């Protein structure tokens, strides 16, 4: 958030120089350093609206990381390593499983402190299991898809 | 056949005696 | 002076953005002519981190690669003002406005050496091309062929990536009416990158293909090095495709359902009998 | 000549294009991988020669022609397969 | 020192024997006696029992161990080297002449015995490893043990899964099975089922009340 | 409140004193695991004796 | 009637179990043993309910006869443990008959039993059941051995004579689930199985069925999970 | 002598011992005992040992090049009999020479690991990466030739 201000003094304000400055802008409240900042903020212009001049051509240059996504999106490691990934997660999930089993009886409850005893809210099994499942899922499919697609075009 | 264990007690005894006399 | 001193080009979104702006402003020097301008950033190092770029006056005549005007004064002054502000800031190289690679750039590269050691050719196009960035990084490489003169001066592409400072990145988001299309992150992005690769792969095969027909009849000049490398792709022919599978997710969803359903099922039994009494309550509560 | 999407040639032709003593054949065959004329392996339990790479043909109009057709066949594979996979996981894209 | 002699031989802790011998050394250091030299020897004995005589051969030399007294240092050097050569001939020849010394100290006699049967296994594993469908007769030549004696030894070794083969008695060859081909994904698939199974079983019993 | 709940270091913002973030316990431990940069001058070459004491300390 | 086919998920748990059983009968006589087995098994499983209890005993009667014809064996032990035990009791004799490999015991028992089935219209199947015991029998012998003599198979399976035994073993073989060849003039059966899943792609195939089935669960789960809590907030949340 | 050994071309013992024996024996040097190790009067005693070494080199280079080999073909390449070749192999692995799965029945010998899906995968993954890299680099090189100065 960028704002532009001008600074006047108190004497000027009572004459009525101060209100002119404030007119014709949309406000917005901030407080990054307590009420003293806010008092100065109102006195100035009070968060002046900033818009940006752009056209579609400039935007597109900013969107893409690089040209190389074209190669890279396709690029796979080694199969052995992919197979290892699958194996590592499974083992991890297996541990969490015991903790899920007690939990399922409730674990829809508010407050993490209360949940800690009841449904094993200390190292939450729902969360651990959901993270393990998301990472495993996207990687395995993309790595299979890439290698298999490349093979049919090349061979 | 519900459990093999009752039948097996007779089998092992019987089978050894016959087999031994003949071949072994 | 070294040409060889690049193998990685990391460019800020600022320099990439800067060229687009210089085209219009400069008075539309470009089109048949060219605008090349200095790149400010780190130099005298392997990885090039380009902080910024600005336009330099250039009139290009392409066809005859021996005629050009480049502003001699511009590089010197511009380097000194910037240095004080940040001392990493030096002359990294120059941008070329494409449309793609040329031989005309070879002639241009030699003069840049006297001023500052650089010869890096970054081709930053103002015209949208590629599904990704229309930016290429080129490092001048010397290779022998046996079709034409021995020892040719040519360009081998060297990997281009991107950077951005932390404030600057949040700034990139602020201008956009989106965040980004890809980042290769979670479930959703990761697939978008795969289909982007696939389209990007199809575009690549066509450049090479169209070119071979032209060699076959209606002659274009060829190099021994490019022709060999293409043959190799056929020869390398993959072997066999195996492995990779999941199914894990269904348990996660299934366990989740019974936990949320626990509350629902209980609400179901109470709610049904309550349904006629609720009408008197609802009315009352609603009345005031 | 025979490989270009095939990869085997028989061991047997080499000896018929050698015409010299048997012990000398192993040397010749192995000497070729080493200098950089060819890459690959030799399998003598099938008595066939498998080549991973076969050296590109030194400049000719013919060399350019062989490449173009094969590559065009491949070009058609990318486009088709790309569109196919895009329909499904339409939801995942967003 | 005496307590250590027991520890290694009877209590089967090679580890303890060694530590006890360090304590003994400490006690000796305040004076000097021929008993100090013996504790150094006896450390050496644990490694043999442990089934690593080869390690003894590295440590012992004419510069370090031979300088200190006893028959026992020369006796240790020859069994360790005989084992290093990997032959039953060099190993039996050392044992036989040394056997009289072996008796005097109870620790030598026992430690060598366990190593003796073992010595045979070590010669076989070595030969067998970069060979597949190799005869008992060929391997038996290197070990310098009979074809028949080897047949028996292979049988035992196959049960341990120290090389994973099957002995073909119909042709008199040891055929050893392919190097582990099991992909990581496949090993993971059994594991996947354990995680899911534990969850569904536990859930399904409470779930029963709904209908 | 998981590994926050028992006594641990936490990150606070200075000018407000608010609890912004959590830190693990390992972070901001006063001195590092010592006797690997400030090791003593002494061994069991200074004491060979008090045998009974030596036996006891090593086991305990 | 069956050709109209409509059956929504918002249908009651008893109407589903009834529906699966009825289809299961129609299939089994047409000679779709394979399809019939599947629908009937689903029916026992899907409704544990309380109105189901009464129906479940009927499901167990059919369950044992169809599954045995298809070529798989279950244990008498499985059946006995639930408290619907009372209806499984004649059934324990049949399960054992197929499993031991005892053609003669299995058919005779079933012929007399055929009366009960007639009310259902299952009775036409009882005739075909004579074959399945011999088939189940051959299956254990084929997988186990390499070449085993014709006399050995005849004694264990309880085949009528050695002459009956060659012909019958052959008929099983044609289908391909046994996967053997029988030498009539040499009197041994040979196993064409030299089976293993130690291969290239083959374990994935095994994994694939499990993975396919999971998807049907995943979608059904996701769709269903959100719809009841959002409704209660919408109307009466209790 | 140097040129041959440095090349990963194989030898035969008969030729190697025969032609080199006279030539190499003559050689001498200052600070060694005489010269010693395939040379002089002393160096000859050493020569006997070389026999193992020419065969050793041969199997080390053969293992890569001939991934699969018959016992007879191997034996021929090595210039030994079958019996010499199989005994030697056991010692060789200890000294630091490749893995093998040599046969006594003169069947398949895999100097590579014996059939695994992992083996097929490793080559495949390597091969896949190479195809992708080369098509991209060439595209960038291709443009220059097309445009020229500016005249296509």
């Amino acid at each position: 958030v960028i704002d532009a201000f001008r600074l006047i003094n108190a004497n000027m304000m009572v004459l009525g120089h101060e209100p002119r400055q404030t007119t014709s802008n949309l406000g917005h409240l901030n407080k990054p350093s307590i009420q003293a900042l806010i008092h100065g903020l109102n006195r100035h212009y009070y968060s002046i609206t900033i818009n940006y001049r752009k056209n579609e051509l400039e935007q597109k240059m900013l969107l893409n990381l690089h040209k190389k996504s074209w190669m890279e999106g396709l690029t796979l490691q080694d199969y052995s390593e992919h197979c290892k990934h699958n194996e590592s997660v499974v083992k991890e999930m297996l541990e969490l499983a015991k903790n899920y089993n007690k939990a399922v009886e409730e674990e829809d409850k508010m407050t993490p402190e209360q949940l800690a005893i009841k449904n094993v809210g200390k190292q939450d099994p729902k969360r651990h299991l959901e993270e393990h499942v998301d990472v495993l899922m996207t990687s395995n499919i993309v790595q299979c898809l890439a290698a298999m697609l490349d093979t049919v075009v090349f061979k | 056949n519900v459990e093999d264990d009752f039948s097996n007690q007779l089998r092992a005894e019987l089978e050894k005696h016959g087999y031994k006399m003949e071949t072994s | 002076m070294p040409e060889l001193a690049v193998q990685k080009v990391v460019v800020h979104p600022l320099v990439l953005l800067s060229v687009v702006d210089h085209f219009n402003r400069i008075g539309k020097v470009g089109n048949q002519k060219r605008v090349v301008g200095v790149l400010l950033g780190s130099w005298q190092k392997k990885v090039l981190d380009v902080s910024n770029s600005f336009a330099v006056p250039f009139d290009e005549d392409d066809k005859d690669d021996s005629v050009w005007f480049l502003d001699h004064d511009y590089l010197e002054n511009m380097y000194g003002m910037f240095k004080k502000v940040n001392a990493r800031e030096r002359i990294v190289g120059w941008y070329h406005t494409g449309p793609k690679l040329h031989k005309n750039d070879i002639a241009i590269n030699e003069l840049m050496k006297r001023y500052c050691p650089n010869s890096v050719l970054v081709i930053i196009d103002v015209k949208p091309k590629d599904l990704g960035l229309p930016t290429e990084a080129y490092i001048s490489v010397e290779e022998v062929h046996d079709d034409g003169t021995p020892t040719s001066k040519t360009f081998e592409h060297v990997t281009s990536e991107i950077g951005a400072e932390e404030a600057e990145e949040v700034g990139v988001e602020h201008l956009l009416r989106d965040i980004k299309d890809t980042t290769v992150g979670t479930l959703s992005q990761r697939i978008t990158n795969q289909v982007h690769g696939l389209k990007g792969l199809n575009s690549k095969l066509l450049d090479i293909r169209t070119y071979l027909e032209k060699v076959a009849s209606g002659k274009l000049p060829i190099n021994h090095h490019i022709i060999y490398q293409l043959q190799d792709v056929f020869n390398l022919l993959p072997d066999a495709s195996l492995q990779e599978f999941v199914k894990a997710f269904y348990l996660k969803t299934n366990d989740q359902m019974v936990v949320v359903y626990l509350a629902s099922l209980i609400r179901s039994v109470v709610a049904l009998h309550n349904l006629i009494n609720n009408k008197i309550a609802n009315r009352d509560a609603e009345k005031k | 000549t025979r490989p270009a999407n095939h990869r085997q040639l028989t061991f047997e032709e080499i000896a018929k294009s050698a015409k010299i003593t048997v012990n000398k054949v192993e040397l010749l065959v192995m000497k070729a991988l080493s200098v950089g004329l060819v890459r690959g392996s030799i399998d003598e339990v099938d008595k066939r020669v498998h080549m991973t790479w076969v050296q590109p043909r030194v400049l000719d109009l013919q060399q350019i022609k062989g490449m173009k057709d094969r590559l065009e066949l491949w070009c058609t594979d990318v486009k088709s397969m790309e569109l196919l996979v895009e329909h499904q996981a339409q939801d995942i894209l967003t | 020192m005496q307590s250590g002699i027991i520890h290694a031989a009877e209590e089967k802790d090679w580890k303890t024997a060694y530590s006890y011998f360090y304590e003994a050394f400490e006690g000796y250091d305040s004076i000097d006696s021929p008993k100090a030299i013996t504790s150094l020897k006896y450390m050496l004995l644990c490694k043999i029992m442990l089934n690593t005589p080869e390690d003894v051969q590295a440590l012992v030399s004419g510069k370090l161990a031979l300088r200190y007294a006893g028959r026992q240092t020369e006796a240790l050097k020859c069994v360790a080297q005989a084992s290093k050569n990997r032959s039953l001939a060099d190993f039996e020849k050392a044992l036989t002449d040394y056997r009289a010394e072996l008796r005097d100290d109870p620790i030598i006699s026992t430690h060598l015995a366990k190593l003796y049967d073992n010595l045979l296994e070590q010669n076989l594993i070595r030969v067998i490893e970069p060979f597949s469908r190799v005869q008992i007769e060929h391997i038996s030549s290197l070990i310098k043990l009979s074809k028949a004696d080897v047949e028996r030894k292979l049988s035992q070794m196959i049960l341990d899964k120290k090389f994973h083969g099957i002995l073909d008695q119909g042709e008199g060859v040891l055929i050893i099975f392919d190097e582990p081909p099991v992909d990581k994904t496949y090993e993971a698939a059994l594991e996947t089922i354990q995680n899911m199974s534990k969850v569904v079983d536990s859930l399904y019993n409470k779930a029963k009340k709904l209908t | 409140r998981e590994l926050l709940k028992p006594n641990a270091s936490v990150a606070l913002h200075k000018h407000s004193n608010a609890l912004v973030d959590v830190l693990p316990p390992e972070a901001d431990s006063s001195i590092m695991m010592l006797t690997s940069d400030q090791k003593p001058d002494v061994m069991y070459a200074d004491i060979g004796g008090m045998d009974i004491q030596k036996q006891e300390v090593r086991e305990a | 009637l069956v050709s109209k086919s409509v059956f929504p998920e918002q249908a009651n748990n008893n109407e589903w179990a009834r529906y699966l059983y009825y289809t299961g009968r129609i299939k089994a006589i047409q000679l779709e043993y394979s399809e019939a087995r599947r629908t009937m098994t689903n029916a026992l499983r899907k409704a544990p309910q309380h109105t189901a209890v009464g129906f479940k005993q009927t499901v167990h009667k059919l369950l044992i006869v169809v599954e045995l014809l298809l070529g798989e064996i279950p244990d008498r032990l499985q059946f006995r443990q639930p408290s619907l035990k009372r209806s499984l009791m004649p059934y324990f004799l049949l399960t054992q008959a197929v499993r031991t490999g005892n053609l003669a015991k299995f058919n005779q028992v079933l012929d007399q039993f055929g009366e009960k089935f007639q009310t259902d219209g299952t009775y036409t199947l009882i005739i075909r059941l004579r074959h399945n015991v011999i088939k189940t029998g051959v299956r254990m012998i084929s997988l186990s051995y390499s070449r085993i003599s014709l006399a050995d198979i005849a004694q264990k399976l309880q085949l009528d004579s050695p002459e009956d035994a060659e012909f019958i073993v052959a008929k099983a073989i044609r289908d391909g689930v046994i996967e053997a060849s029988i030498n009539h003039e040499k009197g041994y059966v040979q196993s064409k199985e030299m089976i293993d899943i130690y291969s290239t792609r083959e374990p994935q195939l095994a994994f694939h069925q499990r993975i396919s089935f999971c998807l049907d669960i995943h979608n059904m789960s996701v769709k269903a999970m959100r719809f009841p809590p959002k409704s209660y907030n919408k109307d009466l949340e209790s | 002598l140097l040129k041959l050994f440095t090349t990963m071309e194989l030898m035969r013992w008969s030729t190697l011992v025969e032609d080199y024996g006279v030539e190499l024996r003559k050689g001498s040097s200052e600070t060694p005992a005489t010269d010693v190790f395939s040379s002089t009067e002393e160096g000859e005693k050493r020569w006997k040992d070389l026999k193992n070494r020419v065969v050793e080199h041969n199997i080390r280079i053969m293992a890569k090049y001939y991934t699969r080999i018959t016992m007879k073909r191997m034996a021929q390449l090595l210039d030994l009999s079958v019996d010499e070749s199989e005994a030697f192999l056991s010692n060789l692995v200890v000294n630091k020479t490749i893995f093998a799965k040599v046969d006594r029945l003169a069947g398949v010998i895999n100097f590579q690991r014996p059939k695994d899906p992992n083996n097929l995968l490793n080559d495949w993954s390597q091969k896949l990466n190479s195809l992708m890299s080369l098509v991209n680099k060439t595209t960038h090189l291709i443009a220059k030739e097309e445009m020229i100065h500016n005249l296509q």
